């Protein structure tokens, strides 16, 4: 079973501009953890495939929650840090174009839908159990749980947007777009961290090493 | 992988 | 409207290593422009919008099909050029991870859901279809037709297949692994490109560069 | 991009 409850239970539960970026970054992946032993069935899986399915999953369901949070936000983010981050500061900080992919492929999209945060907490799910992860003991078991979220988030959309049949379909469809946003993000982490001007905490650093 | 384990173990 | 089977007829009718793979590649692009073509209201979007589209798209499209084309072959691909590259030969000329990952993330789960022609058809015309391809006149006239894409599938698939009621979202779910994969080979050919010792054609080369 | 724009003329 994977009801939609616990689901949103767990996001409430946990509710230059580079580095302000990397320090929130940082700052919520201790966040993060706590936030996937509350979504049900997590914490009973085998502790390396936890640490498997994290690792694989991290930036792009850290970059989910800042983008929603952004929604009120005009032509910026919010980070967990309080800070608001403008465009023209990412802009003039060599980040732009990366930027404007959120704002229009992420925040906008959610604004113009109005995602709520169950739905968020489900895309979320759908993205930590994710059975295409490297080296899991049993994918055929975190298939199982992906298809559990996605079955209650379906049942979700059409109780409580009943006149709107292709939400569901709308909201699986932005995940293309996060795995493409979390692999830039990641690759100029990397060049921030090459470059060596940029400081990079310690969880950070841990999630940039090798498996 | 220290951190990330010492947290999900508690 | 957008009927399947206009769909499937268009796919109907489009129907060492590294070298071979790049040969493949530019001859299917001359292919997809064809495919295209026949998917309903493509030709009358506004051609620079054709253009944007295709050049958005043509990997992942390209990726999909030869990944269902090599559904029954063993830890290995299909060739539009008619050659069965094997898992072996790919690892041993240095792509071997990213060959594997197609392998694990499409053909085997196209093959393990016995994913049809109608159904690849839809998910590339919706691949086709992407309203965050950038400079675009009108993204709200792609979105619309990618609504219509889904709309269509999510019916195909309640009455082909109704003892699956998860497999049009099974289905959907597989488009962040093509687009990661996509993102992936495109980095390798800029690489081949980069060292020049392989044979890159025309078409191929014109993908390559800048908008 | 030449050849694109050629085969989508027709
Ligand atoms: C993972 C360290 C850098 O992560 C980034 C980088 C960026 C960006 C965002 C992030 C990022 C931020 C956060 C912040 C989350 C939060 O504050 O809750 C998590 C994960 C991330 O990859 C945006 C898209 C805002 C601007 C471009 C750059 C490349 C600077
Ligand atoms: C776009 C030129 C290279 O495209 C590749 C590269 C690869 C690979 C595939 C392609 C590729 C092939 C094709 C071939 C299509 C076909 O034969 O119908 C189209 C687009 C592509 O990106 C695989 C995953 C097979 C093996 C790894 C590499 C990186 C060598």
């Amino acid at each position: 079973d994977m009801p939609v409850e616990r689901i949103l239970e767990a996001e409430l539960a946990v509710e230059d501009p580079v580095t302000n970026i990397c320090q929130a970054a940082d700052k919520q992946l201790f966040t993060l953890v706590e936030w996937a032993k509350r979504i049900p069935h997590f914490s009973e899986l085998p502790l390396d495939d936890q640490v498997i399915l994290l690792r694989a999953g991290w930036n792009e369901l850290l970059i989910a929650s800042f983008s929603h949070r952004s929604i009120a936000v005009k032509d910026g983010i919010l980070l967990a840090t309080g800070l608001h981050v403008h465009r023209n500061s990412a802009h003039s900080a060599g980040v732009g174009a990366i930027f404007d992919r959120v704002l229009t492929e992420l925040v906008s999209k959610m604004r113009d839908m109005q995602m709520d945060k169950t739905e968020l907490g489900c895309l979320r799910a759908i993205v930590l159990f994710n059975p295409d992860s490297k080296g899991l003991s049993n994918p055929a078991e975190v298939e199982a749980l992906r298809e559990k979220v996605y079955a209650s988030l379906e049942a979700y959309c059409k109780h409580k947007y009943p006149e709107q049949p292709g939400r569901f379909a709308k909201l699986l469809l932005r995940l293309p777009a996060l795995r493409s946003i979390g692999l830039k993000c990641l690759e100029h982490l990397f060049f921030f961290k090459l470059i060596g001007d940029t400081p990079i905490d310690t969880f950070l650093m841990e999630m940039l090493e090798a498996p | 992988h220290k951190i990330l384990h010492r947290l999900l173990q508690d």
